[PDB]
């Protein structure tokens, strides 16, 4: 039992129409990937960032990791 | 026998004048009487603009004509002991009279005075308008009505039915002694009028009374046509108004209807009398024959509820309504919905054998004096163009069986995207959705 004890609501009128009289997926053009688009501008440089940082410091420690495996010529230049 | 008392019925007596008018009565042995005039008019002919018109005119019908300023006219009327009343609906407005059949002419009369040469005075509009605009907050606390509109307001939602019978707040604030006489310039007419009477008239006294105050006559094609409405759309929809500061809530639930003409509307009758109604002051109570009653006496589902078949030119709308406490609204719908789904798919013989009896007492009550019959009559010619005898409405009735009232039912109700409006603290009826899939399996 948890619909009834809810809230106390007053003067609120909503509207809706019946899955039938609609359609499923409207105004693609006109309103869906406007907002893809809307969304995804809101959120990259909060995201983005951080793991993009990440890469760079997984491709330095790589790299650098194998540089070490490398040798240094300045090691037998003399004998 | 019941049989023969119906065939012995007189019958309606209908003749057309030369301008259009149709003049029908019936005559019994009474020395009083109902005369009026049933128009096809009302909100539904009304626009954005002029929405409300046809109510505010109702307002001013009586508050006399030019021949005769209100203070004569209400003073001939009174001190003749007749009763002066009228309303007016959607579809449909009219003017009528009770008083002796002795002043059966003078009547007439007054009537053709009414809806040919109201005043409009100036002066009494400003009143009225404030007058009007009371009404409108006085009826805004019926919650019964304020669903219903509601209804109206989403299953038609966006064409002219959606549209309340008193109209706007806007609309009556500026509506004009213009605007107000137009409408009755262009919809008062002839042809969509009838002057129906009953009681102890004779046609004759009745249709020469007729053709003498109502003589004006049309000179063009147009002027004899009854010009056809842009049809309404229906809508699967949902229109919550909630307020959990209200003790009650109302939900009305309903499909579209066929329309007057349709047949079916008998069967969709016969099939509301097994649904039927109930009212905490109904002493059947738990023994009621309703089984959505009971349910609701078993369980204290709900203060009440009526199922109805409002019809119309073109649609109509088949539903029902009930008033239940915040927390009994959802057992209730789920029963209702329950029935709807048992008349589609498992109605009994001896269902529909009383829903009939029920039935046949209820056109026999609907004419129960002079008013109620002149009502009837007013009303069938506008609706039918002729005047179904009790004799038959018996024997389209009497044909119904469960095969049949099953076939309409769902043919009307099952699996069809209903238009629901709900008012007060209706938190517990919920979703669309839900409420859509009661639409089908028992």
């Amino acid at each position: 039992i948890h619909f009834g004890n809810l809230a106390r609501v007053r003067h609120i009128i909503t509207y809706s129409l019946s899955p039938f009289e609609q359609r499923a997926i409207p105004n693609i053009f006109s309103d869906a990937l406007p907002n893809v688009w809307r969304r995804f501008s809101s959120q990259v440089f909060k995201v983005a960032p951080p793991f993009l940082g990440a890469y760079l410091l997984y491709s330095w420690g790589t790299q650098e990791f194998e540089r070490l495996k490398r040798k240094n010529p300045a090691d037998y230049e003399n004998d | 026998t019941y049989a023969q008392t119906l065939q012995n019925i007189p019958e309606t007596n209908v003749t057309t004048l030369d301008n259009g008018l149709r003049v029908a009565s019936e005559e019994s042995s009474q020395p009083t009487c109902t005369v009026g005039v049933w128009i096809g008019a009302g909100s539904r002919y009304e626009n954005e603009k002029n929405n409300g018109a046809g109510y505010f005119v109702e307002h001013l019908a009586f508050k006399g004509t030019k021949k005769r300023p209100c203070a004569a006219f209400e003073k001939e009327v009174e001190s003749m002991g007749a009763h002066f009343n009228g309303y007016t609906s959607r579809e449909q407005t009219a003017f009528y009279i009770k008083a002796l059949s002795k002043d059966m002419p003078k009547v007439v009369e007054l009537l053709a005075d009414v809806v040919q040469n109201c005043a409009l005075e100036e002066s009494q509009i400003e009143k009225e308008r404030g007058v009007i605009l009371q009404e409108l907050k006085e009826m805004d606390n019926d919650m019964t009505n304020v669903t219903f509109d509601y209804l109206h307001a989403t299953a038609f939602q966006g064409t002219a039915l959606a549209r309340t019978v008193e109209g706007t707040t806007e609309n009556i604030k500026h509506l004009t002694r213009a605007d107000l006489a137009s409408y009755i310039d262009t919809h008062f007419k002839a042809p969509r009028m009838v002057l129906a009477a009953a009681g102890g008239i004779s046609h004759k006294e009745l249709v020469d009374a007729a053709r003498q105050h109502f003589s004006g006559v049309s000179f063009t094609y147009k002027e004899d046509a009854v010009p056809i409405l842009p049809r309404c759309r229906f809508t699967g929809s949902e229109i919550r108004a909630r307020d959990d500061a209200l003790p009650v809530a109302h939900v009305a639930l309903a499909v579209e209807g066929p329309g007057w003409a349709d047949p079916d509307n008998v069967v969709l009758h016969v099939a509301n009398a097994i649904i039927g109604r109930y009212d905490r002051t109904f002493g059947g109570g738990k023994h009621l024959s309703s089984r959505l009653a009971a349910l609701a006496v078993e369980h204290k589902l709900c203060h009440s509820f009526q199922t109805f078949n409002t019809s119309y030119s073109d649609t109509g709308l088949f539903g029902f309504h009930f008033v239940a406490d915040p927390l009994s609204i959802d057992d209730m719908m789920f029963c209702a919905q329950g029935e709807w789904m048992r008349l589609c798919t498992s109605t009994t013989e001896s269902e529909v054998k009383r829903a009939k009896n029920h039935l046949r007492s209820a056109m026999v009550a609907q004419l129960d004096g002079t008013t109620p019959v002149c009502e009837t009559i007013g009303s069938h010619l506008l609706n039918y163009g002729r005047r179904i005898s009790l004799e038959e409405w018996d024997s389209r009735i009497s044909a119904v069986d469960a095969r049949m009232v099953r076939d309409v039912c769902s043919k009307y109700i099952y699996d069809k995207c209903p238009a629901l409006a709900a008012v007060g603290p209706i938190e517990q009826l919920l979703d669309y959705n839900r409420i859509r899939s009661g639409m089908y399996w028992i």
